[PDB]
């Protein structure tokens, strides 16, 4: 029951709950279903280190109640 | 011997100054990075905006402009371009604007293809802090 905070570029925090298993795929999906923006443009970063959809949370290096860096794009992406 | 292109952006340039509403940007900004329009008219339009919002300020504008810095292939024009582009990404913040902190954070973060030079540039010169 880890709750992290995803910040964009306007210095806004978007709290999110995940698990050691849950992966970026889901964090990306939610973070997108929270702001209403597709995760196909989003860039889930970690301390200035663009994460990867192939990495979970445990691999991401996140912990319980931390902070994650991310950003949204404008390209709808096919 | 004036070009029709310049004559265009010119007219509009005086239009915005006639209405600083949230509509102009609601249409311009987006177009600045919609599908995949030539980085030509897109860039020129980037200067027209900054010139107007020269006084105002916003982060969103840096959001779209950022994505561009990435896809930036520079495969087109390879002679005198970093200067102008650099200016905006720079002057955009004369002082008092943490936004600059969030920027350098993303730029550098997102790998390091060809933005280091600009990273050190805006890095050093930033918060003028005019006492």
């Amino acid at each position: 029951m880890v709750s992290l905070t995803f910040k964009n570029f306007k210095k806004e925090k978007v709290p999110l709950d995940l698990e050691p298993s849950n992966t970026i795929l889901e964090t990306k999906t939610k973070l997108a279903q929270s702001i209403s923006c597709e995760e196909s443009q989003i860039k889930l970063i970690y301390s200035g280190k663009v994460l990867q959809d192939s990495k979970t949370v445990s691999e991401c290096g996140l912990k319980d109640g931390d902070q994650v860096v991310f950003m949204v794009s404008q390209k709808k992406s096919t | 011997d004036t070009k029709i292109s310049s004559a265009a952006i010119l007219g509009l340039g005086i239009a915005f100054a006639g209405s600083k509403n949230d509509e102009v940007l609601g249409l311009l900004l987006p177009i600045a990075a919609s599908t995949d329009l030539p980085i030509e008219t897109a860039a020129m339009a980037s200067l027209a905006l900054a010139h107007v919002f020269v006084g105002t300020c916003n982060g969103d504008i840096t959001t779209s402009i950022m994505d561009n810095f990435l896809e930036r292939t520079a495969i087109e024009l390879k002679t005198d371009w970093v200067r102008f582009l650099a200016l905006a990404l720079g002057i955009l913040y004369m002082g008092q604007g943490e936004q600059v902190d969030d920027v350098l954070e993303t730029i550098s973060a997102i790998e390091h293809p060809m933005t280091s030079a600009i990273e050190v540039l805006v890095g050093s010169c930033a918060y003028t802090g005019t006492g």
